RNA sequence: AAACUUUCAACAACGGAUCUCUUGGUUCUCGCAUCGAUGAAGAACGCAGCGAAAUGCGAUACGUAAUGUGAAUUGCAGAAUUCCGUGAAUCAUCGAAUCUUUGAACGCACAUUGCGCCCCUUGGUAUUCCAGGGGGCAUGCCUGUUUGAGCGUCAUU
RNA sequence: CGUGGAGGUCAGUGACGAAGCCUAGACCGUAAGGUCGGGUCGAACGGCCUCUAGUGCAGAUCUUGGUGGUAGUAGCAAGCGAAACCACAGCCAAGGGAACGGGCUUGGCAGA
RNA sequence: AUGGUGAAAACCAUCUAGUAGCUGGUUCCUGCCGAAGUUUCCCUCAGGAUAGCAGAAGCUCGUAUCAGUUUUAUGA
RNA sequence: CACGGACCAAGGAGUCUAACGUCUAUGCGAGUGUUUGGGUGUAAAACCCAUACGCGUAAUGAAAGUGAACGUAGGUUGGGG
RNA sequence: GUUUGACCUCAAAUCAGGUAGGAGUACCCGCUGAACUUAAGCAUAUCAAUAAGCGGAGGAAAAGAAACCAACCGGGAUUGCCUUAGUAACGGCGAGUGAAGCGGCAAAAGCUCAAAUUUGAAAUCUGGUACCUUCGGUGCCCGAGUUGUAAUUUGGAGAGGGCAACUUUGGGGCCGUUCCUUGUCUAUGUUCCUUGGAACAGGACGUCAUAGAGGGUGAGAAUCCCGUGUGGCGAGGAGUGCGGUUCUUUGUAAAGUGCCUUCGAAGAGUCGAGUUGUUUGGGAAUGCAGCUCUAAGUGGGUGGUUCCAUCUAAAGCUAAAUAUUGGCGAGAGACCGAUAGCGAACAAGUACAGUGAUGGAAAGAUGAAAAGAACUUUGAAAAGAGAGUGAAAAAGUACGUGAAAUUGUUGAAAGGGAAGGGCAUUUGAUCAGACAUGGUGUUUUGUGCCCUCUGCUCCUUGUGGGUAGGGGAAUCUCGCAU
């Protein structure tokens, strides 16, 4: 009986938001006399959000990823018979990445056959970049000798900044998760660790969720405890997949759609 | 409808009859020796000819002895009144096998009936006595 | 304007009839021992067929009484004359025939 | 397939004789299986559901998960099953709705005329 | 140039089309005969811890008793139940009950919630009266029953 | 060629998304329409050989429902707020045979 | 017209989806063929009775079957 | 001229039946038609069928009648083959 | 006896026992009865022995055991279906109207009065009352009833007797069957994998089937639940249909049959007759009513060419076959799917409008579960913002999908008193545009279904197929790998 229905609790709708804010204004006229009266309040009453609801060596630091030693040489190449936005990717990472060569794969080579002309040539890393269709998809990060390898996805790419040839300095957030380490151990290896402070370019690599989110910045310091930055570089959303432990065989983590069905976790 | 629909709506409920199965397969009931033998599953004309019994006595309009024997198995398996008798006793031993006499006496009988009628009756009392 | 869509409904209703009277009238078969009648009119005269009830007659002629005709299942017409003698011969063989097929089941 | 005359196939008739089922019969209605070692025990397949018997839930999201039935919800056509509980925002915890053709039993609730149910049905407790 | 007007596109709005569903309808067939002066159909006034219609019910008032089932009801609140038994239940069945004011409506009446009568009567000595409880008092007609009436007819030393 | 349902068939398609709805998307068919991509969706649906019909819309001063211009106008004896009406627009001259010039033809002209 | 309701001449409900010598409207595509605007009396006025133009099929033939034409021949 | 059109969605109009024909298809054929019915049935289906009846099979007339071979059911002429 | 007593009649009562009204109404039975409309105006024909109104019934009603149809080598209550048949017949022969007997079938069932005396016995019934085994029986009393209640008889005859060395014989319980109502029991996966919130889906592996109808369960479930299918165990009722089990059967009782003898009554203000209306298509006023007069008994009614055939009125009862838009209860569909289908899928004959009779809509879908948005914050309120639940709020009690008209915002484009359309093209914006990669001919080798050694197995005609154990490439491209 939508008729009878419709009524009834438009007026309820009605009647609650009247005794919700009448029992309100009541509470401001309490706080105005007795400030501590709303100190209690905001002890009890908690906002609640997903965040504050989560469900919960030396070594390897060299051997697996790359440090300060030499320049790490990054053999960037693309997925075979790619078109015009898959090369326009690759000049946004031509800028960003260290010392990247541009290898126009032409067919056959299978991947084994790769890594024995980079460990010839000497580089460290292969980034390859992959297109389905017109627009850029995935991004599949791997270290040339022993092989931890990263596959991602990416569903934002918009394009005021411009910047200068100064290299940018790093910053990451959110990496509680030892699975989030080893992601945030990839950037710190891949990325310059060169930072020359003047220049000012910051580089993000912010995850809240399981979503990480990379952007460059300007930073201008005034000495009134505050700071502001303006957006440069090549808007970007990743997802982590695979960790596949050798070149490409094996697997640590391998995102599956069984999960999402938590809400939380989070790696 | 009126009516129907108040029926449908009310907590009463409805008289609920479920007799449709029973409309079909009705038993047998007048006869112990057609109860035992009736193939429920044939029909009334099947079962007839099953038998060996005539279910029909005229040519029927469109087209088409083990029980029998037990039925002719069945078909192979009155006094008088205390008054009657003793009245009968009084006529014999006053007459003898005098009908005239006994059908003109005013007496003992009294219902002035035939010779034939009283002789009869004596025949049948003389074959309960003497 | 009234449709028939009962034809095989009522064929249903009549055989169910039937088989209640065979249910219930369980030895006997359902109906009377008709006679056989000489049609009517120049047309049909040709045609012999089931009459309606023998006569007190052709009942009397075959060997038994018109009271007790009806208790066997022998229907009886009493308007019904006997004018001709073929059909009166036919009708008292009829009966004769029946009463040797007949077997009438003791009251005790 | 139906032979009989007197049952019906319709699908409208079928749906409205359940939805509008009576209290008595919707008793019948929410059965729930017996497990494997109940039926290995009493020699019985399934029974009606009851309050103070134990059970285990088979199908849903709270799979594998066990309790006792708090109240049989006959309106809803549900059980609901304590330690079986939605927790609410407000701190506050709903039991959810289960079916007991879902469910599971698994410690029966015997009582006089349970015995005798169980007896009728060709069993031996 | 902006604004303005118009066109297109995108995103919001407005509206409820389309698709899918369906405790509804319509038609066909089968079976059965079941309203009322023991007061019906219908109208009205009410009744639940909390209710609008609907449904149920009549001061025993969404029921009482009986029989079966065997442990709920649940929109919310609140009681319960000895749960190895006379027993939860807005359960099923239904044969015993009550059955307000009316209505063919039936004490007299017109549209008076008035106007009464008789019987039975527990109480206020109740001998006066006063109050309560309960059942009756319509019309026509039949079978009686009864007290009569009738120069209606006859009998009668 | 298309629509609702029926028989048959494709061991047809289908929560790894049926039907519907859009789409500056693509292909086929002269066309009726059919097929496909993308987006939205949430549960059934389609081709083929046949059957059946309450089967295909621009109109009926059509029926129902919804929404405009009129208009923030008339109005209430800054706010509140219609209705009649509505194919579409509304510069002149001259010709356009036919008591027809308002769309055409040739000119004059024309700034939001 | 039937039956009803109201009232200092009416309305409601059925008969009744009453009857039209008419008004407005009539729903997909393509291909192919394709008019008529009228002869004569029923009188016409109304509706038709027919012939003509456009087809459908069957029968003989496929020809010397004809033609909105020219020519010669023979008259007023 | 005039009547219709503010716009949009949905609804919306040669249907069903009886009587009597037309042509085509199918069955059989001097016959033909089961389905008023009865029997049977896995059940309003399907499958069987008695007796009748319908229409046709042989005509010429007005009350009363008669009746089709001179016959390769004809002689000729044509006449698909 | 100027008392008194029989009856008959009229009364009476708040006596005893009853009963009739009203509702429903589809069907049925009666009564009453239009008009629009059809043939040319309308008196018939024609709408129409209709609709409305009135009265009365039932599960059916009505009809019905011949005062019938026929013309035959006769049929044989009534009702219905098929056919007779669109025939006879009627109709300003025109709109057209429209039977019946026969035949086939469905279903079949017959009987009760009044009629002449029980006269050697009113043999009958009501009611009250007392008991009993209570839809009743019995005793007793009372009344009705001779102005006739019982038995015997109804034309098919029948009765009175006589003769058969004639034949037959009631009723009450008990337990079963049967019928109705109701309860209860009866097979087999929740086995793995994938996907999803959820498995009822896909895939793998099995069982049951007289159960793979249907419905539910978080999506298409024979195998999860209820049922379904075949059976079984009951409880409470009905009952004369019969099976058994008995208890009692009586009285010169009750019939039946054939012969012989003696009798032997059957409906009146009715049939019919004239006339005025109604009824029909009714030609031999058919049927009915009103009014006048009104019969007969070797009779009377109806038909057939001078007879013959056929029934017996003026009294009554009766199932089944048949009708059915109502009621009660089912089972269904080549039906409709929310502007459809009933007016009503929902607070529907409700809201509401009308003085009133009456008229009378609109309005279905959140999800799997309310998990219906806690809590912080913006405002007196109205609504928002953070935040969260859920698979999805891109599902919010304005709630599935969410079309078009139309409205706002943003972006692009165009605009000197018209736009939209067609042919063609430029510019601007924009989308398409191979997980296409070989092919051939030689050469290393390495394997196998290749060579070779040994076999095994299904079958049908040589021109078969499947399938093992060893060896071997120094021959072989026969294939595939490098």
């Amino acid at each position: 009986n939508k008729l009878k229905r419709q009524e009834i609790f438009a007026d309820i709708k009605h009647e609650k938001n009247k005794e919700r804010h009448t029992m309100r204004r009541k509470r401001a006229k309490e706080e105005r006399e007795n400030p501590e009266l709303r100190e209690q309040r905001l002890k009890e009453n908690v906002t609640q959000t997903i965040e504050n609801t989560r469900v919960y060596e030396d070594d390897l630091m060299r051997y697996f990823n790359s440090n300060s030693n030499e320049p790490p040489k990054i053999f960037l190449t693309t997925n075979v018979n790619a078109k015009k936005s898959a090369y326009e990717f690759a000049n946004i990472l031509i800028e960003i990445l260290p010392n990247v060569t541009f290898v126009k794969r032409k067919f056959g080579y299978k991947l084994k056959e790769i890594s024995d002309i980079c460990i010839k040539r000497n580089f460290t890393d292969i980034v390859i970049i992959n297109e389905d269709k017109k627009k850029v998809t995935g991004l599949t990060f791997i270290h040339l000798p022993e092989g931890p390898t990263f596959y991602f996805k990416l569903s934002s790419f918009v394009e005021h900044g411009r910047p200068t040839s100064h290299i940018p300095e790093l910053i990451l957030n959110n990496f509680q998760t030892r699975l989030g380490q080893t992601v945030g151990r990839l950037f710190q290896s891949i990325l310059p660790q060169n930072p020359d402070i003047e220049g000012r370019q910051v580089i993000t690599l912010h995850n809240q969720r399981d979503y990480i989110f990379f952007r460059r910045h300007r930073y201008v310091f005034k000495d009134n405890e505050r700071v502001g930055l303006q957006e440069l570089g090549p808007q970007f959303t990743l997802k982590l997949k695979r960790l596949q432990r050798g070149i490409k065989e094996e697997t640590e983590w391998e995102h599956k759609p069984e999960m999402d069905k938590e809400k939380k976790k989070f790696y | 409808s009126v009516r129907k629909r108040k029926m449908n709506r009310s907590s009463v409920g409805k008289a609920t009859r479920r007799n449709k199965d029973k409309q079909r397969k009705i038993n047998i009931q007048s006869n112990p020796i057609i109860a035992a033998n009736w193939d429920y599953s044939l029909t009334m004309a099947q079962n007839y000819k099953k038998l060996g019994l005539r279910a029909k006595l005229q040519t029927p309009a469109g087209g088409k002895e083990t029980e029998v024997v037990k039925k002719l198995e069945e078909l192979a398996s009155r006094s008088q009144s205390e008054r009657e008798e003793e009245w009968l006793e009084k006529l014999y031993k006053k007459h003898g096998d005098d009908y005239k006499k006994m059908f003109f006496d005013k007496k003992l009988n009294i219902y002035q009936q035939s010779e034939g009628d009283l002789k009869r009756r004596l025949l049948r009392w003389k074959k309960r006595n003497g | 304007v009234k449709v028939h869509f009962d034809q095989a409904g009522k064929k249903v209703s009549r055989r169910n009839a039937r088989a209640t009277r065979a249910a219930k009238i369980a030895p006997r078969p359902l109906d009377l021992l008709r006679p056989v009648v000489r049609a009517p009119t120049v047309k049909y005269n040709r045609k012999v067929r089931a009459g309606r009830g023998f006569t007190l007659a052709e009942v009397k002629a075959a060997g038994l009484t018109a009271a007790y005709a009806r208790t066997i299942g022998i229907a009886v017409d009493h308007r019904r004359q006997n004018r001709n003698q073929e059909i009166f011969d036919a009708n008292v063989q009829r009966l004769k025939e029946y009463q040797s097929k007949i077997i009438v089941f003791p009251r005790n | 397939a139906k032979q009989s005359l007197d049952v019906s196939s319709d699908r409208r008739k079928a749906r409205k004789a359940y939805f509008t089922a009576p209290s008595s019969q919707r008793r019948v209605l929410l059965s729930a299986p017996l497990s494997k070692e109940l039926r290995a025990q009493y020699g019985i397949k399934a029974l009606p559901i009851r309050r103070d018997d134990e059970v285990l839930v088979v199908r849903g999201s709270k799979k594998g998960q066990e309790g006792k039935i708090s109240s049989v919800y006959r309106l809803k056509f549900a059980v609901q099953v304590d330690k079986v509980t939605k927790e609410k925002v407000n701190g506050a915890s709903v039991p959810i709705n289960l079916h007991p053709s879902k469910l599971v039993i698994t410690k029966l609730h015997l009582d006089k005329d349970r015995k005798a149910l169980i007896q009728r049905k060709g069993g031996k407790l």
